[PDB]
């Protein structure tokens, strides 16, 4: 029943999908909050030893300059799948469309890599549920959750991982229909400090935004006609700033 | 077309004209001959416009993919080697001539690459139709070690001689200055040698000066219930 | 940016090296220079967009208050900073106003003032503002009645708040409420409910999300 | 079976409270706990994902 | 225990692959193979049991040659060891075409260890179950390895495997003691024989035939060849003399 | 109950029992490795345990030269040690001619790690039981240590240790970095950074070392070499002498 | 026992895996088509919801496969996703080759083979998707079908798939009218959706809607997906809100 990708259950569904979901819940807590001019995405880092460099873990990886991600679930699965995601994005949708793809479209490709890893029995699907946030000039700022069940959902605010259930009511309570990015950045840290305490500090919590265009990150100038990276990773020093004013 | 590169101490400049000719007729008066491989690598195209355009795009996506993968700054050095490989595979059945230059942490580099897969390094290069006309200007007027100032002046001078003696090189000069650890400066239409001459009559007339037979609306959108 | 910077430095040199007397005049200029920024009749003195200046102004005016040595004058200034708060008409008020009051609690300003300032903020903070701003002020008001030794007035407020936040409890902030209440009851000299509230605060500190200060308490 | 246990949990919250009266805030917590727990038997919001 | 065999890629909780340990046990039932490395050579000797006294004598070898300079002898199943040497001849031959020189002994060690490792890594093949002692002489002098069915190898001053590894490792252990210097390949021919003779008291039910081979830089021109004739008879006389 | 007789089939906790029994196969040769960062070098010192006297010790090793500027130290078993070493070498080669420059410590470790994930993704290969730690001084990152695990998890480090008695090594290192308040060793030649790694390992294990019982690989700026037993010996009386 | 792979039958000539695949369907929300000679309404219900699930920016249970045929989805949305792409690709292949927008029959028959194919050949999983195909072709006019996950099809005048298939079917056939109106067809879908679904109030955000009509301006075929606000207004009219 539960226990092949091939076998359907009496009430249906594959069990491997359910067990892969279990994996996510053993993960770390990542959460996203949509503001009216951004999306803030936040997660923490752990590594066991403190002798570990924390700036070497990849968990906030830009897929494109327009679209950042986090995960909860398996660490190994992330790096591989981020790698694959990027590769597909240029083949199907940057050699054709001529620019880095839509937030909606790219979320569908990611789901399609998962889906292929469910169809082929003896091959497990990815351990991760990602949050993929981005911007496009048609559908605006957007936020998604793409599950290891190969389905994706759009969301207003969401959290995934172990601490998800505690975070979601904070999100219900504290979300309002009109927010700024700066009130979202503070709400993001506040909620994430529920997930852990005794170790939360600006050098071990990794937090980024997909906000407004920044020509500061564009790296070539004197071309006004294109936009710069929507994405911005905030440094360790910024994360400490926001944690003091909170 | 004409393309030059001038190596200087604190970076490298790549200049190329805006006109594109496909036969004896001018395809475009203004259209870019500075294609973007990566934010710190730029290159200009010569030869058949289609082959250069396609190649730059193909290699460009791979070097942006590489930057993310190696989690460090895009090398000029990566780019050339990968590009060279790409060129080899067709066996010279692709007609791309390029000057690629950039700044990376290994420093500034200025390369020439041919359709065959012959590869060269100098401290001053050119390729294209009007390469012989610019080459003369570089060898004489260049010396080893330059400031920003002298490099930009010498680059626009070479294209400018290009326009005046080369048929396929025309119109304006677009210059891109890549200094080591600084933003590329894309200075669109830095130099004009000859501005436009206007036409001497107005050619706009009333309607019915051109005959109509039928007038129709063609669809482009979906109707409602009205 | 440049100008407010210079004015600030200039008053500061006088304070410590010549006299306070001369610094008052510069302090007057700091208030006018801020007033223009706040109501934006020059784009905040940088044109177009308010920019950096919108923030710069409220920050440097709370630096001014605190300097400074308590004065009779200083009393009068502080609950009128809530008019200045609404003047910008922004949602980034919430964070600065929390700090702002925190500055005023530290320097003692006698019985009436600390409580009087806080009630004025709360009026404006339920005009159209957040639930978040409101609760942070409520924890503070409760602390103020305790420090003046008002145990009826302290205990009654703690009850009006809490019963609604039992229905919506998701806050790391109610550990603080629980601790105040326990102190209240201890100093009215009943141990029945001094005991009952210390247990509560301890239950609230099982899920661990407490600052240093909170555990110390 | 859920709904007799809601009443058991509420009456145990109400003991902590120490009142003859059982307030409705106790019946807000009892539902929020019985309900949360049955969404962990369904392994998150799996109905959504199928 | 039970479980985690029946597969050849399945990890045990202890951290092992059971079936791969059962390989070594098959190698133990195989006949005794030793190599004694020498200061300007290597000597390989092997105990070839006599199925019945109808066997043709000195016409069946478990010694096989690889390229023209690398000796190999296997203990374990006789045909498995054959199959693994054929693959080895093709690999030594590809190296040889490609670079226009004979193999290094470290080169071969790497390549063989990848082919044994390949069959422990996949689910549709049974891992090998042979050890194969090999070595020879190169530029860098003489070298000797012994490759286990687990796909493990190291150099050895001297190596033994098979039923007689109990006796043979002990004799070799005396050999290093009596000679830390190296021992000439000639005197090691006579030595090779005594070692086998005492290792044949673990397979005493049957009779044996002694075949010695060698490869020596100065007494074989870097080339591997069977030791026969007068050299082979002298070693017999040596082993016979001291056993009684 | 199903769920380490298969590579891909999950447990009802969302763990892969079989993959984790590979994190537990790294004790099979029972050696310890330490690699630490100096200020112009990366040092790795791991045991060389030559068990038998029938073995020649100079072919016993775990430190592999991968490339001009790249070494790798193996903890765990020999058969998989060699498979890890060829793939990293093979990839080192591929990167240089394809992309026309040397290979950094990140680029290699990420690629092997992704490769481990692929081997766990299929049920047509197994994971290996080996822990890989890459050592280099990188072209623009300087001293770098990247540990690649059997699942394909990687994290960088100031210092890492591996093996059975790794925990004993780990407290000694933690206390050093805590007290110093730097993420480096400030000794300004590699000959004393090597001495420092020997020093901590003697104290942790409680054992003396000798010439045959250590292996030392040294990544220096723009070059790499693994030290002979007699050079290790010079280091060992430098410790003893103060 | 026989609850394994697909080659094997049960001795009762049942392939358990097609039977279970049917049962997959009623663990995702109700989906109803009602055919009328004035048009077809397709109406669907969300499997679950929360207060911060965004569902006003996109559809995800109503997909256009082409410009005259569209589908409602009930079942696993992952299984659905691949089959919708394959359907849509084929829909345009037909366009390229014949210069006509693909007939409803050719498209259902294609997908019936494909579903069947994943059960019949190899080791691949069967699909557990029910698509209500609602189309126009200039042969048969207006057309409704539905396809089983089993890999066969039947034409309908009304059908319900998804959760609560039996009840939702019963209320539909009880009040069905042979000629109907498009407007009444929309009303009968809300009336049924209320009693079958265990959500307390029936909200615009728990509904997706699309209508396919040729009677909203003739000469042309107009696919009108209802936006949230149109859905929100029509609940008022029927007095549920």
């Amino acid at each position: 029943y539960s226990f092949s990708l091939t076998t359907f259950s009496p009430s249906g569904k594959l069990g491997q999908i359910d067990y892969a979901l279990t994996a996510v819940k053993q993960g770390v807590t990542s959460l996203g909050i949509k503001a009216t001019n951004g999306v803030v995405i936040a997660t923490e880092k752990k590594s066991s030893s403190p002798l570990a460099m924390s700036e070497t873990l990849s968990k906030v990886s830009l897929l494109t300059p327009d679209i950042g991600a986090v995960y909860s679930g398996m660490g190994p699965d992330y790096r591989v799948l981020v790698d694959k995601s990027r590769k597909v994005a240029h083949t199907s949708y940057k050699r054709i469309y001529g620019e880095y793809p839509p937030t909606k479209l790219l979320v569908s490709e990611v789901a399609k890599i998962m889906q292929e890893a469910t169809q082929s029995g003896g091959v497990r699907p990815f351990g991760v549920s990602l949050l993929i946030a981005g911007h496009d000039e048609f559908n605006g700022f957007s936020l998604y959750q793409v599950d290891p069940s190969g389905s994706y959902f759009p969301w207003k605010a969401t959290a995934i991982g172990k601490g998800s259930v505690a975070a979601k009511t904070f999100l219900e309570k504290r979300w309002n229909d009109e927010l700024e990015l700066e009130d979202a950045i503070h709400i993001a840290l506040l909620t994430l400090k529920e997930s852990v305490e005794g170790e939360f500090n600006g050098d071990t919590i990794e937090l980024a935004i997909i906000g407004d265009e920044n020509p500061d990150l564009l790296g070539y100038t004197g071309i006004p006609t294109d936009k710069g990276p929507r994405f911005r990773k905030l440094t360790s020093q910024e994360i400490n700033d926001r944690l003091e004013a909170l | 077309t004409t393309i030059v590169g001038v190596k200087f101490n604190n970076g490298v400049v790549i200049a190329a004209d805006t006109r594109s000719t496909q036969g004896p007729i001018v395809a475009d008066k203004n259209c870019a001959k500075l294609h973007r491989i990566s934010p710190k690598i730029w290159c200009a195209g010569a030869g058949t416009a289609a082959d250069t355009e396609a190649v730059t795009q193909l290699i460009g996506s791979n070097i942006e993919l590489h930057s993310l993968y190696t989690s460090r700054e895009p090398r000029v050095v990566s780019a050339l080697q990968m590009l060279k490989q790409h060129l080899f595979k067709y066996q010279g059945h692709i007609g791309a001539y390029l000057i690629v230059a950039g700044v990376d942490p290994t420093g500034s580099h200025l390369f020439s690459i041919h359709a065959h897969g012959s590869t060269d390094v100098g401290y001053y290069l050119s390729l294209g139709s009007g390469s012989l006309a610019a080459m003369a200007v570089l060898e004489s007027h260049w010396k080893q070690d330059l400031t920003k100032e002298e490099a930009i002046k010498l680059a626009s001078d070479a294209i400018q001689a290009g326009i005046w003696n080369d048929l396929g090189s025309g119109s304006n000069v677009d210059v891109c200055v890549m200094e080591i650890g600084k933003d590329a400066e894309y200075l669109r239409n830095y130099l004009t040698p000859n501005v436009r001459e206007e036409k001497q009559k107005s050619y706009k007339f009333p309607r019915g000066t051109t005959a109509v037979l039928k007038e129709s609306i063609v669809n482009i959108c979906d109707i409602q219930e009205e | 940016m440049s100008l407010p910077g210079s004015k600030l430095e200039e008053a500061r040199r006088l304070v410590n090296e010549k006299q306070y007397n001369e610094a008052e005049q510069v302090y007057l200029s700091l208030l006018d220079k801020d007033s223009s920024q706040s109501s934006a009749a020059a784009g905040a003195s940088v044109d177009d967009k308010r920019r950096n200046e919108q923030e710069t102004s409220i920050l440097e005016l709370g630096q001014l208050y605190v300097t400074m040595g308590a004065k009779d004058k200083l009393r009068e200034f502080i609950p009128h900073s809530t008019e200045y708060m609404m003047q910008f008409a922004k949602s980034k008020t919430v964070k600065v106003l929390k700090t702002l009051i925190e500055k005023f609690e530290q320097v003692p300003d006698s019985l009436d003032d600390q409580i009087f300032v806080c009630e004025k903020s709360i009026e404006f903070a339920k005009r159209e503002k957040r639930v978040f701003l409101k609760h942070s002020l409520s924890i503070k008001l409760a602390t103020l009645h305790y420090q003046k030794k008002q145990y009826k007035d302290s205990l009654a407020l703690i009850n009006d708040l809490l019963r609604e936040f039992k229905k919506l409890d998701d806050k790391p902030s109610l550990v603080d409420v629980h601790l105040l209440e326990s102190k209240v009851y201890h100093k009215l000299r009943n141990l029945a409910k001094s005991k009952a509230s210390l247990t509560a605060a301890r239950t609230a500190a099982n899920s661990i999300y407490c600052p240093t200060q909170t555990v110390a308490e | 079976a859920d709904v007799k246990g809601v009443c058991t949990e509420a009456g145990m919250y109400a003991l902590r409270e120490r009142r003859i009266h059982v307030t409705q805030e106790d019946f807000e917590l009892a539902v929020g706990k019985v309900m949360n727990k049955n969404q962990e038997t369904a392994i998150s919001v799996a109905k959504l994902f199928k | 225990g039970t479980g985690y065999d029946l597969s050849n890629s399945v990890f045990s909780p202890d951290g092992r692959n059971f079936q791969v340990e059962y390989a070594v046990k098959a190698v133990e039932n195989g006949t005794t193979s030793i190599g004694i490395k020498c200061n300007d050579g290597v000597v390989f000797a092997v105990e070839k049991l006599i199925t019945s006294k109808l066997l043709v004598p000195q016409k069946n070898v478990k010694i096989q040659v690889v390229d023209r300079h690398i000796g190999c002898v296997y203990s374990g199943l006789i045909p498995d060891g054959r199959h693994l040497v054929n693959r080895g001849r093709e690999e030594a031959a590809s190296f040889k075409k490609l670079y226009k020189t004979p193999i290094p002994i470290p080169a071969f060690a790497d390549r063989l260890g990848q082919y044994v490792q390949a069959h422990t890594l996949y689910n549709s093949v049974r891992p090998f179950g042979v050890s194969t002692i090999f070595g020879g002489v190169d530029k860098n002098g003489a070298h000797l390895y012994m490759l286990e069915p687990s796909g493990s190898y190291w150099g050895y001053k001297g190596a033994a495997t098979g039923k007689g590894r109990q006796s043979a490792k002990a004799e070799l252990e005396k050999l290093v003691d009596h000679h830390p210097e190296g021992l000439s390949a000639r005197e090691a021919v006579k030595q090779a024989a005594k070692i086998i003779y005492l290792a044949h008291e673990d397979n005493k039910e049957k009779d044996f035939e002694l075949e010695i081979s060698w490869c020596s830089l100065s007494e074989t021109n870097g080339l591997h060849k069977f030791v026969k004739g007068d050299l082979l008879q002298e070693a017999i006389d040596f082993a016979q003399k001291e056993i009684n | 109950a199903g769920y380490d007789r298969h590579i891909t089939i999950f447990s009802p906790e969302g763990r892969l029992y079989q993959v984790e029994y590979a994190f537990k196969a790294t004790n099979q040769t029972n050696i310890n490795s330490l690699a630490v960062r100096g200020k112009d070098c990366t040092v790795v010192i791991s045991q060389k345990k030559v068990p038998d006297k029938l073995l020649d010790p100079t072919t016993v090793s775990y430190i592999f030269c991968i490339s001009r500027t790249i070494g790798m130290v193996v903890n765990g078993p020999i058969p998989d040690a060699r498979n890890a070493a060829l793939r990293a070498k093979a990839e080192a080669a591929e990167f240089r001619y394809k992309y026309g420059y040397d290979m950094p410590c990140d680029v290699l470790a990420k690629r092997m790690a992704n490769l481990s994930q692929i081997y766990t993704q299929r049920a047509y290969m197994r994971p290996l039981g080996v822990i890989l730690t890459f050592v280099s001084v990188d072209e623009e990152l300087g001293p770098s240590i990247y540990k690649t695990d059997p699942a394909g998890y990687y994290v960088g480090y100031k210092a890492t240790a591996t093996g059975p008695k790794q925990q004993e090594i780990t407290t000694n290192l933690e206390n050093h970095f805590k007290k110093s308040k730097i993420d480096h060793i400030n000794e300004e030649s590699w000959e004393k950074v090597v001495e420092f790694a020997i020093t901590h390992m003697i104290d942790a294990l409680g054992t003396e070392f000798s010439k045959n019982d250590l292996e030392v690989g040294v990544a220096t700026k723009d070059k790499f070499f693994t030290l002979s037993a007699e050079n290790i010996e010079e280091r060992l009386v430098a410790i003893a002498e103060q | 026992r026989y609850d394994s792979r697909t080659t094997i039958f049960s001795p009762e000539g049942r392939l358990y895996q097609v039977e279970y695949a049917l049962e997959s369907i009623s663990h995702a929300g109700t989906a109803i088509g009602i055919m009328a000679s004035d048009g077809i309404v397709l109406a669907a219900e969300r499997k679950v919801t929360s207060t911060l699930l965004e569902q006003d920016t996109s559809t995800e249970k109503l997909y256009k496969l082409n410009d005259k045929i569209a589908v409602a989805v009930a079942g696993l949305t992952a299984d659905a996703e691949i089959l919708i792409n394959t359907a849509r690709i084929h829909a345009q292949n037909y366009l390229k080759t014949y210069n006509e927008d693909i007939p409803v029959e050719i498209l259902v028959r294609r997908l019936s083979d494909i579903k069947q194919g994943y059960t019949q050949h190899g080791g691949l999983r069967p699909f557990g998707v029910s698509f209500i195909y609602a189309g126009y072709d200039d042969r048969y006019g207006y057309q409704l079908y539905t396809s089983n996950p089993s890999g066969n099809y039947t034409g309908w005048k009304a059908i319900s798939v998804g959760a609560n298939t039996s009840a939702a079917q019963t209320l539909l056939q009880m009040d069905y009218k042979d000629d109907m109106k498009v407007d009444d067809a929309i009303e009968l879908a809300l009336k049924t959706l209320s009693k079958t679904t265990d959500s307390s109030a029936l909200t615009y955000d728990r509904l997706e809607f699309a209508t396919i009509r040729k009677g909203a301006n003739d000469g042309e075929v107009y696919q009108k997906i209802f936006k949230p606000q149109e859905i929100k207004d029509i609940l008022v009219k029927t007095g549920i809100t």
